[PDB]
């Protein structure tokens, strides 16, 4: 019946230690949050691609003779507790969220 | 490598999984009930239409289709047998699975399927703790916990093969998945063996 | 072929039309009675071969049609091709016919290179490809066009895709003439001697400062005779 | 204009006027704009990405073989933990947020 | 056409092969020297028509080849088409040739219906579409097959897509016989009378309990006779 | 019909920058968009478009090339002139744009091309967002006071305040910065004599 142009996988991540801030620098994630002892733990919902070429032409269903295609992982920004050297605060970190298909024109005639 | 897995294409609502029990029968959940069905076996592989829909009489139909999810819902007796209009061909990819014989051990390593899955069969109170639905003695409870990466999969009607043998059938659960550590509730298969074996023979 | 003129009847007997069952696929060049040569990116799962044709919808008795029993693409061609900087380097493929071409007046093989082409050489390219630059309008008649062999640097300048050792750059720099979609696998005969095959280019076709890129056959003449001798 | 492009078009915005959300349990819930954690005020902003159209082109998504495949663009969601009210309590619950625009395919029955 | 036989040398003169420049597109029936009828979903930007052909790769002087100046598809066809429950209802398209057809022995028009076809009737379908169910292997020779006209309920039961009162359900139930990809626009001649045009079905073709769906031409006989004289 | 001066500078393997067409021969982008190879796409390939190759790259000398992320980085003098190998054709989709004449008024409405309505804020509002160093040779613009904000950042792109070109987008986190934090553009009047000079001495 129906199926995706690029395959994906969704998992919850609780073992995330390092991440990339919105400003572009590295930051270290903090497992437990809110009060002196684990009122709630930080879990992130991520979605990555399974392969760049699910079908060796790239994405499924593309007109291989006309287009060059590849599947790439798209990111999103989520607020999360982290630390830089010693200052710890709520920062927007880059989280994987989808698998989209990209296109270019095929020069082959 | 899970040959018994079938996909129940319900027409204009969410898909359901199921288990192949006999060259002629398929076992899914009652909350998967609909007027039109299409059973996809394998993997257009094989696909047959369903002639005989049979929900366990002791299930609540009012619980069916788009209720605002309240935690006092007794999904108990969530079970259904679908009969194929034509038998399923056995291939190295389509194979049945036998009903349970022995009782489930708590602590067992179980498998589950699927916008694999290595579980452990926990006590029912662990499920009763997430006030999501009513958990009774006609149900099982399973969760997973070996790290910090839990996969988001919830296959309504799919199997729960514990210690190598069939034991349950995925009941109602949040979709695509639940809160990150939360257990899911499956329907216990032994408690209902008599009903199956008779409806499979009679 | 954009900006060309209809060929002269028996002028291109080496020209072949490679079909995939009922659909046009690419052009080609006949080398041996039981061997046809076309581009690698024309790889599909069946190759019928029309020999000795001038107009695809006309009744030509002098023609022939052979089936292909074996396909041998160069291992250098990244077949994932059937980021913008692609490398279509070793775009080459040998197609062995089932029953041989009946060599006659309208079906004649062209010989492989010994030479290394010189610049300024006027080269000819033929094909049933488009006569329109933007959208694709294929032709029934076999067109022919005379291009100039430019330095490979004119190509690397304008194209975002790698221009390399196994490529020949040819076209006109004022714009107006250039092979186009559907002309692939065709020949690029520079001064009576075959030197290339039509591989890739730019869409729209015939744009000023945008020459086409052809497969330099001289760097492959040893692979051809080797794989011809091994009767794969 | 001359290079690479998405198969389905999208738009990314920061939302700060969000009041309602349908959480992971399927329940309608109210989203507050300001948080209160460790002596400070930070406003709740969510990064959303939706589809621009279901048909960026009539035939469905771009670059698809419309004579063999049926196609449509659809919006994909994700779960983000946010401060919410479920009439009685104020708690941090996972809410459904729009995140991508993916292309779906089916097979054409037309011969 | 899967599970069929080759049609006799010049048995189906109403059969037309609709091309788009140099590539095959669909089949069709010849209604009038100036008119050809095919299926709406074959809508492209150019239509050539090859009249009176049997083997697309042979010399047939009996054949003619014309161009098309106008195309008129039924307004009921959702052109977004060319969720799994699609409605390919009014799949129909008139195609006006440029210069008229030279009606000869090998190019004869077929007559429209004035009858509601009967169930159980033995129907004939032809076309250069695939002979293999899954892989798409088009044919050089024109194939014919004999199907049985089943009730519309057999179709609705097996297909997830809409079966409406503008659709004719036909095929074999034991499987092995069915029209397939590339046969569209072709005729469904039941009991000597043209009653349908091949539209949609299931891939793999020729599966048990999965009949093909053809456009019911007698629920449209009005739109054709109107639009034909109008010279739109 | 909107912004015809905009151009895309295909920097090959690096991130695609934007630019403004100032003359039929000159394109103006940002110095930090500097690379070895360039390709300039003008217009809305599909002809309405236009693509030219660049024959001369000329960054401002007074720029720190080591910058090619820390808050003590001076992006001052972030400007570059690219000269096309063949002139751009003026069409109904490709038009040049004039250098500023008058000084920009604070509080003006400005346009900006994983087109927006900005307001020219006082340089301090930028200084307070410790991202980079803000100097008198830069402008500060911020999208303001709605409920939802947009996510755009076109390096080298034009900042057109009240009909006139007033700036060129300098550095900033991509795809976009934070929810209310402003962006910094390179103030153009301040470099007007330099552009006119590099344009009359390199033809
Ligand atoms: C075959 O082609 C693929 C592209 O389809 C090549 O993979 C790409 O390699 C380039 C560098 O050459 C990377 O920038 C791309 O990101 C790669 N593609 C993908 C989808 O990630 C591959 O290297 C080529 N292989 C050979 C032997 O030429
Ligand atoms: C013709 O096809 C289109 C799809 O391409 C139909 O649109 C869909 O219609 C169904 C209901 O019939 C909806 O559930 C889908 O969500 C629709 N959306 C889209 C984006 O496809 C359309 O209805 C059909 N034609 C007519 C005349 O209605
Ligand atoms: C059936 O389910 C509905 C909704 O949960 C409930 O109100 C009703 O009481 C149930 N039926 C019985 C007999 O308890
Ligand atoms: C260039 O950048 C470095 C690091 O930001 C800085 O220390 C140095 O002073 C800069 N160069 C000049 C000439 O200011
Ligand atoms: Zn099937
Ligand atoms: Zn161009």
């Amino acid at each position: 019946g129906e199926f995706s142009v690029c395959d994906s996988v969704s998992v919850w991540v609780g073992d995330k230690t390092t991440a990339t801030d919105i400003k572009g620098k590295e930051v270290t994630v903090l497992a437990e949050v809110n009060i002196n002892n684990s009122v709630f733990r930080q879990y992130f919902f991520e979605t990555k691609c399974r392969a760049s070429n699910p079908v060796e032409s790239g994405c499924r269903g593309i007109d291989s003779k006309h287009w060059n295609s590849y599947c790439t992982t798209t990111h999103t920004f989520v607020k999360a507790l982290t630390t830089d050297e010693k200052q710890a605060a709520w920062r927007f970190i880059r989280i994987d969220t989808a698998c989209v298909c990209v296109l270019s024109r095929k020069a082959t005639r | 490598s899970q040959p018994w897995h079938v996909a129940v294409y319900r027409f204009n609502k969410y898909q359901c999984g199921g288990v192949l029990l006999d060259r002629n029968w398929v076992l899914t959940a009652a909350h998967c009930y609909n007027d039109k069905y299409q059973v996809w076996l394998g993997k257009d592989d094989q696909h047959r239409l369903v002639s005989k829909a049979i929900p366990h009489p002791d299930f609540n139909m009012s619980l069916l289709n788009e209720h605002t999810p309240q935690p006092e819902d007794d999904y108990s007796n969530d079970l259904m047998l679908l009969r194929l209009s034509k038998p399923a061909d056995i291939t190295d990819v389509v194979k049945p699975i036998t009903l349970p014989t022995e009782e489930p051990k708590l602590g067992s390593t179980c498998l589950a399927s699927g916008t694999c899955v290595n579980l452990k069969l926990l006590p029912n109170e662990d499920c009763d703790k997430a006030h999501e639905m009513k958990v009774t003695d006609a149900m099982l409870c399973a969760g997973e916990m070996d790290g910090g990466s839990y996969t988001c999969e919830h296959d309504s009607g799919g199997p729960l093969i514990c210690d190598g043998i069939l034991q349950g059938i995925t009941s109602w659960g949040p979709e695509p998945c639940g809160e990150p550590t939360e257990p899911s509730v499956y329907t216990k298969l032994i408690k209902f063996s008599s009903w199956i074996r008779e409806t499979m023979a009679n | 072929i954009v900006g060309g003129f209809k060929c002269e009847k028996n002028s291109q007997p080496w020209h072949v039309a490679v079909y995939r069952y009922t659909q046009y696929l690419c052009g080609g060049v006949l080398l041996d009675p039981n061997w046809v040569l076309t581009a690698a990116h024309c790889y599909d799962d069946n190759y019928k071969v029309w020999l000795g044709k001038n107009n695809l919808f006309k009744d030509e008795p002098s023609a022939q049609h052979r089936f292909v029993s074996k396909a041998i693409p160069h291992p250098g061609f990244n077949m994932s091709l059937m980021f913008l900087e692609y490398d279509y380097s070793n775009d080459l493929m040998l197609l062995r016919l089932s029953k041989p071409a009946d060599i006659t007046d309208t079906v004649k093989p062209i010989t492989l290179p010994t030479e290394e082409p010189k610049l300024g050489s006027t080269c000819l390219a033929s094909g049933w490809g488009s006569i329109t630059p933007t959208k694709f309008q294929f032709t029934d008649d076999l067109y022919c066009v005379n291009l100039k062999l430019l330095p490979n640097e004119d190509c690397a300048k304008a194209h975002i895709e790698k221009v390399t050792d196994a490529m020949l750059c040819a076209g006109e720099m004022d714009g107006g003439k250039d092979t186009c979609k559907g002309d692939s696998g065709g020949p690029l005969i520079c001064d009576g001697v075959l030197q290339g095959i039509t591989s890739w280019g730019h869409t729209p076709c015939g744009e000023p400062d945008m020459p086409g890129v052809y497969t330099k056959l001289n760097k492959f003449t040893s692979w051809i005779k080797d794989t011809m001798a091994k009767n794969p």
